[PDB]
């Protein structure tokens, strides 16, 4: 099938919110070698976004019923089943996009905006398994996310202005992993603050264009400093 | 006492600098805290995307003076009437004889200077306590709790 | 009108409703003693030079003509030679 | 709870 | 549109406004009114340059612009003496101090 | 698998919202033969009604971008394609609950409550593919349909009070069938105001038990009849 | 939109 196929049906796929079949698609288009445009990268994201985003709310709702069985043998072994396979797809899930980062976009990007995007990409998708996995398998899998995001910070921090959606969702991204993985919320709180500062400083050269995304994410920085300080 | 809502509806702005000064719009965040937006230099017009119910104040970018905003010193929007945008006309008040003095001094004379100058030692202090934006907001605290007293 | 006299001897002459953007000058014109029909309206100032009272009476007339006004308010100049005794005729003046 | 984009 | 002017004449200066097209005549009696003096008692001068009582103050240059209420514009008042005028005589104000080092 | 397992397998799913999981468990437990609970029957039809609500509303966006398409020959295929399987989905879960009600439930149903549950549940089913029916075979969907919710409704007038929640809901579904199916606006709103004049008329009868879930489904009934006579 | 139930 055609990239211009391909990306079409990943939009029919979007509007019927048959998320699987858009990863399927977007996939389909990355299998063939190439670059992905701005509109093409970002349709990936979306795809395996709410894929993998299923399988963690499905995941973080049948451990809290593991909890809520304790002591109730038979139903928590249940419990531990149900969590185990849901695990299973959502690590298979970022196998897989890891898989399609470092075999195909990850060589092929041009952009340091395409390199810093599929690095963040890298640096989440090994988070997420850095969530469910114990074991020293744990601390490889977030040493990797570490060095993406280090490998995505330290390019962001030459090749793109602070007020950019992707600097922000990185420093963001970044930030929350500090607190979610590293037990480092001084850091956390360290960088979130720093982002916000950096980002307020140039706000009037910002585009109306990329203004909603930057402004969402400033939003969110600023909710999250407000947890980490009440925590 | 003073803070913006997160109302989540927009609005369509454009600041009108009707002054020569290098102006410091400011919005105050959903904790009250005054976050410094950078400047509108003299005479400039700039067009702002903003929210219903966001509350913003404007200064000086040198002295910190205060400066006002179709006539009031604090400026919410409303919704954009058959799509058309908001005016905020930015604006001097009449600054008083001896705050004028004060404020053209304070532009010339270094700070460390001002305690030789042949004067009633008072204007020292008037002198040194500057506008500031925390001296305004707690002002204007006090006013809108007496306005809404005298309302109850 | 009411006239303000400088130190140096220099006669002013400035509407009434100007002067009274002097708190001082307000107090000096309606002092106990005057509602006599033998009042001057006549302010003398020892320690205010002419060069100074002539920027106050041109700041009572910018005072009266853009309070409430409509339009762009002009900056009122201040020479910075003059910045200081000006600053001390304001906080003796009450405007 | 906390945001990522 | 109004013109801001100080009258001046030897020590004395008297603030006044009048309109851009009232006459020099008019000025005049705005001076009658304060100093007590008729108009043809009255010689009313820009600069050096002597002003006929049939001129608007705007035609005598006296405008909006040039005489503002920050910056009024100075008209020279010279009274008769007898049967002549007196010269135009206007004391200068007092010269400012030295600015202050700090300043 | 034991039927308790599986019951507790579907209340899991349903906290998890895994309703393509709920419905396998309460498959497997409805194949056993044995009559139903009324809890296990309410899971069973928790189940299907959220997998099948699901596809009808995927289908129902991607229907009106098929017409918005209008004029774009390939958008417009790759929306019909992306349609035609959302309807073979929607086919293959209805006819699943079909065979289920008809091998199992209704044979089954000892009370009356059970019969005209499960008969407005075949009725439902039949309408939700009637929705998406073209050509002849329409015609025998809709007479099933229609058959299955007059059966359902001659025991349910004999055997049950006006106020019961599941007659109401009995009147509500066959009303919107008269409506969405039959284009007869009439039927649907005579049907839906002698169900709210019925049930009103003994409403202080009701118990404290069904008063909510009876009072809710007589509000959507009346929400109904103020849409269908402004239309 | 309409109820069903
Ligand atoms: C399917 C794919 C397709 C369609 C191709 O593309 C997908 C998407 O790609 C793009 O987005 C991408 C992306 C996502 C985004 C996030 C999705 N977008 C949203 O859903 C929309 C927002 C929803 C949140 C609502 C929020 C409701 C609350 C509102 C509060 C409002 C509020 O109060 N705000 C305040 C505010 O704004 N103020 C305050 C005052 O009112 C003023 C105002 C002011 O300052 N205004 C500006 C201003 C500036 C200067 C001035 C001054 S002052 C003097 N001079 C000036 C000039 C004055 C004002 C504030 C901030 C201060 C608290 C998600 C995707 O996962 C994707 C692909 C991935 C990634 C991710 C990828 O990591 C690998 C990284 C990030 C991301 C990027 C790539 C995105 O770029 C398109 O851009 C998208 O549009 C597109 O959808």
């Amino acid at each position: 099938m055609d990239k211009n196929e391909l990306v079409q049906k990943a939009k029919l796929a979007e509007q019927a919110e048959r998320y699987d079949d858009m990863a399927a698609c977007m996939k389909s288009v990355t299998e063939q070698g190439a670059e992905l445009s701005n509109e093409e990268r970002n349709l990936l994201s979306v795809a395996y976004k709410n894929v993998v985003g299923a399988r963690r709310s499905s995941w973080r709702v049948v451990s809290s019923i593991e909890q809520k069985t304790e002591g109730a043998e038979k139903k928590q072994q249940m419990a531990r089943e149900y969590r185990e396979k849901i695990e299973t797809e959502l690590r298979d899930i970022c196998n897989d996009v890891l898989s399609l980062l470092e075999k195909f976009l990850i060589p092929n990007a041009s952009q340091a905006e395409s390199k810093v995007f599929y690095l963040k990409m890298k640096g989440d998708y090994y988070r997420y398994l850095a969530e469910v996995a114990a074991g020293d398998d744990k601390k490889g899998i977030v040493d990797q996310s570490q060095q993406a995001y280090q490998e995505a910070f330290e390019i962001s921090k030459k090749e793109m202005q602070p007020t950019h959606p992707i600097r922000l969702g990185l420093a963001l991204n970044f930030s929350v992993f500090y607190y979610e993985i590293l037990n480092s919320p001084e850091k956390a709180c360290s960088l979130a603050k720093t982002a916000f500062d950096e980002a307020i400083a140039e706000l009037d050269t910002l585009s109306e264009e990329s203004y909603k995304d930057s402004t969402l994410i400033m939003q969110l920085l600023r909710d999250n400093l407000t947890l980490w300080t009440s925590d | 006492v003073l803070r913006s809502v997160n109302s989540r509806e927009p609005s369509q702005v454009i600041f009108c600098n009707r002054s020569p000064r290098v102006v410091l719009p400011v919005w105050l965040n959903f904790d009250g805290e005054p976050q410094p937006y950078p400047t509108l230099p003299p005479g400039t017009g700039r067009r702002i995307h903003s929210y219903r119910g966001h509350l913003w104040l404007f200064r000086d970018a040198g002295t910190h003076d205060g400066l006002l905003v179709n006539q009031t010193e604090l400026f919410v929007p409303s919704l954009n009437v058959d799509g058309q945008p908001i005016f905020a006309n930015i604006t001097l008040p009449v600054y008083t004889l001896k705050e004028r003095c004060l404020q053209v001094v304070r532009s010339l004379v270094k700070p460390e200077n001002y305690r030789r100058l042949d004067i009633v030692r008072s204007l020292y202090e008037d002198l040194e306590d500057h506008p500031n934006v925390q001296k305004d907001l707690e002002r204007l605290t006090q006013e809108r709790i007496a306005h809404q007293r005298m309302g109850d | 009108y009411v006239k303000l006299i400088s130190s140096d001897g220099h006669e002013f002459i400035v509407k009434r409703e100007h002067a009274l953007t002097s708190g001082t000058i307000k107090a000096m014109l309606s002092g106990p003693g005057q509602f006599a029909e033998n009042e001057t309206n006549e302010v003398n100032f020892r320690e205010i030079p002419s060069h100074v009272l002539s920027k106050v009476c041109m700041y009572f007339t910018y005072k009266v003509r853009y309070t409430n006004s409509s339009t762009e308010i002009p900056e009122f100049p201040i020479a910075p030679e003059i910045a200081l005794e000006l600053l001390m005729a304001a906080n003796f003046l009450d405007c | 709870r906390r945001a990522t984009v | 549109m109004d013109v801001f002017l100080m009258i001046r004449r030897h020590k004395t200066t008297i603030f006044t406004d009048a309109k851009e097209s009232s006459t020099v005549f008019e000025l005049k009696r705005i001076v009658e009114g304060i100093l007590k003096r008729p108009p043809d008692e009255q010689r009313l001068y820009k600069d050096d340059q002597l002003l006929d009582d049939g001129k608007t103050l705007g035609e005598c240059g006296f405008t909006s612009q040039t005489a503002r209420p920050q910056a009024p514009a100075t008209v020279g008042l010279a009274f008769r003496a007898d049967d002549t005028f007196e010269a135009l005589c206007i004391e200068p104000f007092s010269s400012p101090p030295e600015l202050p080092d700090v300043m």
